[PDB]
């Protein structure tokens, strides 16, 4: 969100007294509000990369990397929570095998 | 004589009387040198009725 500061010097950054309908502002705002707006997801974009923090279609990706596959109106707090019960099961003991039932 | 409009800087298309054009006129006298004349001078105006 620098569009205004890495823009060319001589173009006014400021709607114009002189006119409340000024084209230049307008276009500079639009070009403006799509650029903040690509910042925003790009940060918010960290959030799919890690397996804490991931969402639906990132977590399904996540899952089948893992073996588990989402189930029918399983959510995404549960789902992962199921992954991650999943890769830390107890196995080859009396209480594996009760837990397991 | 003439009267018009003069189209603000504004945006209002102020469609004035005469007198306003008198004023401009004064307004352009004022600027000249003492011996001119406003003969055949611009007048800025954007239409007249």
């Amino acid at each position: 969100a620098n569009f205004l500061k890495n823009l060319h010097p001589l173009l006014r950054r400021d709607r114009n007294k002189k006119d409340n309908q000024d084209p230049n502002f307008a276009l500079i705002d639009a070009l403006n509000e799509e650029m903040n707006q690509v910042e925003k997801d790009a940060i918010e974009s960290k959030l799919q990369s890690s397996l804490k923090t991931s969402t639906s279609e990132y977590l399904d990706k996540f899952g089948d990397w893992f073996g588990v596959y989402r189930k029918t109106d399983e959510k995404d707090d549960v789902y992962r929570a199921r992954i991650i019960k999943y890769l830390l099961l107890k196995r080859g003991t009396n209480n594996a095998i009760i837990d397991a039932i | 004589a003439n009267s018009g409009t003069f189209v603000m800087d504004d945006g209002r298309k102020n469609h004035v009387p005469a007198y306003m054009v008198a004023v401009a006129l004064g307004g352009l006298a004022s600027g000249l040198e003492i011996g001119e004349s406003i003969t055949f001078k611009p007048l800025r105006v954007s239409s007249l009725d």
